[PDB]
Order: C-alpha cells, then structure tokens, then sequence
C-alpha cells in the first residue's frame, strides 16, 4: 500500500476519463473515418460532436470485448481451441443482446 | 519550498489542458472534417495523451505512484470452493498487472490443477472440473461487470455528464416513439443476421 | 443559502444529532450553516434538501438528487447505526431498518469541494469548525456519484478517508430511491 | 483498401479472455463493429432531426446508447 495522489486543480474522475480515453484500442483515424463511412452511407450530412465520436468509440469497444467476454465465457475444453463464429454465435445464443 | 512553487505550474497547466481538451470536446464536425488526420477530435485525443503523461512525470514527482481511483485496481479476492488454497493460487489471477488480466476455462483449471498438485489433494477429475468450471463461470461474471461498472462510472465526458433517464424526448412526443421502435426492431434484426451471416459461413470448411 | 449548479462527485453531508426534543437541534443546525457561510463565505453547497417533512430518511434523500444517485460508506454512518453492525445482504436489510423507515429532525446537503483553501479551512473543514462551534454534529456519508440509486460500499474494515472519498469502489447493497 | 489492425483486434479478443481465433472471425468484428455504430447513429440522428438540429449531439448519442438495451444499463439511474 504505498503512496498516491490526488491533485488539487483537476477533480479525479475526470482524469480517469482522460487516462481511460488514452486507453481504446482501435486507432482513433481509422475509427473517425468508419463514422465517415457510416454518415455518408445514410446521406445525412450533419456536423458531429466530437464529443460524440468519443461516446461512440467508448460504448462500440464495450460491446466488443462484451461479445469476447460473453463467448469465452462459454468455452469449456480440453485445451486451447482457436475461436470461431460458431462459438460466438452459440454464446449470442445462451445470453443475447448487449456485451 | 522555492520547488514546492513550480509544481503548481505544473498543476495548473494540468487545468489549463482540461480547458483545451472540453474546447475541442466542443467543437462540431462536418464530413470533411472526419477525413481529417489533424480534426478537433484527434486534436482532442493528442492533448488528452499529453495530459496523461503530464499527471504520470508529476505522479513520479511526488513518490505517489501514478494510479488513479478504478475498480480495475483493487484485487478482487475469490473464495468459491469450499477449499481456501484453491482459492490461494485462484484469487491470483488478477496479480497479472493492469487490464488484459483475465482467464479462460484451461487457465483455472490449471490454477486448480496446480493448488491441486503442490498441495496435494487428490480429489477425483469429477469434482476437481465442478470446481473449476463453477470457479471460472463465478469469476468470469464477477470480472465482467466489474469492468461494465468502470465504464458507467467513467463515461463521456461533461456534456454526456448531465443527463437526466427521464427527460428523454421520446416521452412527451410519441411520433418519436414510433420512430425509434421502428429502428431498434432494425437494429436487432440486423445483428442476429450478420452473428448468423458468420456462423453459416464459416460452415464452409 | 447561496447554490451551486449540482454536477456528480460533491460531497453528501448530514447535519444534526440521531416542536420538543427536535426543536433544540434545529437550532444547532441552522446555526452552523449560517456559521459557514462567514467562515467560509464561497458558494460550495448544491443541493440543500430538507422537503416534505417529517419524511424518512431515504425519501429525503430522494429530492437532494437530480441526476444519477449516491456512493455511501458504512463507516460514515452514525455511530449508533455503525454499531449495529458488529453478513452479505443480510446486513443491507438492517441498515435498511435504520436508514429507509426513520423519520428525521435532519438536514441533507450536498457540498462541493473545489480547490481554494480560505483561512486555513477547506470547504470540509470549515464545515467541520463551523459545526463544532456551533454545537451540531455532522455526518460525511460519501460522495455522489453517475451510477445507481443508493449504493453502500463495505466500509467497515478499513475507514475510508474524508477526503478519499471519490473512488470507484463497486458496491454491494444497492438500494433503489422511491417515487413521485 | 485498408482496413483496421489486424492486431488490434486480435488485442480485443485478448481483451476478452481469448487466446487465438479463426481467420475469419477478424473480419466478423469489422462486420458487427459496423452493424452497432449503423444502429446507434441511425438512433441518434433520429433525434437530432427530430429537435430539428444541424449537429449530433454526445447527449443524442447517450440517449441512443441507452436504448441499445444493456449497454449503457445503469447509467444515471
């Protein structure tokens, strides 16, 4: 248990919302440019927040590393099998919707 | 004490990248501007990073060692087997360092296996596998939603911050309504068939 | 009392003992608030909620929040409730019995604490000077927060600090808040 | 046509608890990635719209988070 900080001029969870951005995995080009994708798909042409960019990112890896947690967490074997859309499709089947 | 006055230079250029970060958090964007290498939300996530690295020098600066308030970092503890040193090697999974620290079933069987072997109890594969799989499912879930916690706790940022569950518009204006139960029917309808697209795809080996 | 607009991560503080008997703690507590409006005189205070009256307690604690809920700690409560602790949810049902169903001669507020020491008194502390003078005990529950409705962390191992409140700390013991 | 990182999303599997993966599940994340943002944006323009607003807001974005059904669930209560 050794020492940590709080500083005085940044309330925290703020900071944790800056360190967990600084976290995403996917590149942050390669994503604005799949909501490029996205937007001049549907012909809506609207300004976006950025702000919203990165409710977006944040939320679409949720749902991914969901889809990962939920498929592993049905995997029983008899040693480390490589994964397969038919593993994801059965664990979407045994729990479903969201992550 | 002549030092104890620069590093709140250092503090409040702390506050001052905060400034910029919810200025460029502002800032709206058009379609050009998202073919943008150099747009207000790149922008937004260099100076975010630069943040960061600025909090960890000062962190090191004052021996505090650079964590930050997250339920990632307390240890999670598990005991879920009648038997506590199972649940010596098992409730060190998480000493792995940081995120990426999570198993499969082969990684508690072998944690099982091992408090199985060095301790010696001789048990049959029968309820040894009970063990483990009850272990990793339990495991599995607590982790999981320990993570969806830290995502609800921080998300967005102040603009997302102020939001009210009941103010939603689709409350007072059905047209609304309609519109929105039409699309997530789409929505639904939609991943199901592309999870199903995959699966008799891959059918094709 | 002056305001503050009431964003997530302010303090929630309790002030008063737990006509006749709650007449003299009225007293006490208007008293220290004004008190610390002198002592320390920056608008920190979001959220003072003490309507309907007399109401239970977590219905009191239902109109000091417009947005998300609360993070409480067990150490924090009242010495009289913490006892009554020394068993999983087990537990959430009695401290239900002593924070859902009792009525209070209490005043909930909702402070928050943004740099600037003044004199030498934080917002906390001059909170903290300005209720011992003016004879009025005072309770620093935990923080609020985006999550849930009412959330107990386990506290009671080891205390958390006054001003460390505003962690993450995953609860067990979700209570949800009633209706309108 | 360049894509997203192959590892990138090898790292997101690992994030998941998952060691390796078949080939073609790469490409099966690009496809569900795809699927969720088309049903969260379509949901959020359908407010921006409907407020009558040249811009998409990270609000509308919440509100359309939250109706994806767990996703956001317990979000400011």
């Amino acid at each position: 248990k050794p020492h940590r900080y709080r500083p005085g001029t940044v309330a925290l969870r703020e900071i944790r919302r800056y360190q967990k951005s600084t976290e995403l995995l996917i590149r942050k080009l390669p994503f604005q440019r799949l909501v490029r994708e996205i937007a001049q798909d549907f012909k809506t042409d609207l300004r976006f927040q950025s702000a919203a960019i990165g409710a977006l990112q944040e939320a679409s890896e949720a749902y991914l590393v969901g889809l990962f947690e939920d498929t592993n967490l049905c995997a029983i074997h008899a040693k480390r099998v490589t994964i397969m859309p038919k593993d994801i499709q059965l664990a979407r089947r045994i729990r479903g919707e969201r992550a | 004490r002549g030092s104890r006055r620069q590093i709140q230079r250092l503090e409040q250029l702390l506050a001052l990248y905060v400034a910029e970060i919810r200025r460029l958090q502002e800032k709206e964007l058009d379609l050009s501007e998202l073919d943008d290498p150099d747009s207000a939300y790149l922008q937004e996530a260099r100076l975010k990073r630069k943040l960061i690295r600025l909090f960890g020098r000062l962190c090191e600066l004052k021996d505090c060692s650079s964590l930050t308030g997250r339920v990632i970092e307390q240890r999670i503890p598990y005991r879920g087997t009648r038997y506590p040193e199972v649940n010596r090697r098992i409730e060190r999974l998480i000493n792995k360092p940081g995120p990426d620290t999570f198993p499969d079933y082969g990684d508690v069987l072998r944690a099982v296996e091992k408090a199985a072997a060095r301790h010696s109890l001789g048990l049959p594969r029968q309820q040894l596998q009970l063990m483990a799989q009850d272990a990793f499912r339990d495991v599995g879930i607590r982790l999981q939603e320990r993570r969806h916690l830290d995502l609800i706790y921080n998300f967005g940022c102040h603009l997302t911050d102020d939001y009210r569950p009941g103010v939603d518009p689709a409350l007072s204006d059905p047209v609304l309504a309609r519109r929105l139960r039409e699309n997530r029917s789409l929505a639904m309808s939609r991943l199901d068939e592309v999870i199903s697209k995959y699966a008799m795809l891959q059918d094709k080996s | 009392l002056d305001t503050v607009r009431y964003d997530y991560g302010h303090y929630l503080i309790m002030l008063g003992p737990f006509y006749a008997e709650s007449s003299w703690a009225q007293a006490a507590v208007q008293t220290a608030l004004e008190l610390f409006s002198a002592l320390y005189p920056a608008p920190c205070i979001s959220g003072y909620a003490r309507p309907p009256g007399p109401s239970a307690v977590i219905e009191h604690l239902g109109s000091l929040v417009p947005k998300g809920g609360l993070l409480l700690f067990l150490s924090h409560l009242p010495d009289d409730v913490k006892d009554g602790l020394g068993t999983g949810p087990g537990m959430q049902q009695f401290v239900s019995s002593y924070f859902l169903n009792p009525a209070c001669s209490n005043v909930f507020i909702t402070v928050r604490q943004r740099g600037e020491k003044i004199n030498g008194r934080t917002v906390l502390q001059a909170l903290g000077r300005a209720c011992d003078m003016a004879g009025c005990q005072h309770y620093v529950l935990g923080s609020t927060v985006p999550l849930g409705g009412l959330n107990f962390v386990n506290d009671l191992a080891s205390p958390v600090s006054t001003a460390e409140m505003m962690d993450d700390f995953s609860p067990f013991f979700t209570v949800e808040f009633p209706p309108i | 046509i360049q894509g997203i990182t192959k590892p990138a999303i090898r790292r997101l599997a690992r994030r998941g608890g998952v060691k390796r993966i078949s080939g073609l599940i790469y490409e099966e994340t690009r496809g569900v990635l795809k699927v969720f943002l088309e049903n969260v944006i379509r949901d959020a323009v359908t407010y921006t719209e409907h407020a009558k607003r040249k811009t998409v807001t990270a609000m509308d974005v919440v509100y359309a988070l939250k109706r994806q059904g767990r996703t956001l669930y317990g979000f400011g209560g």
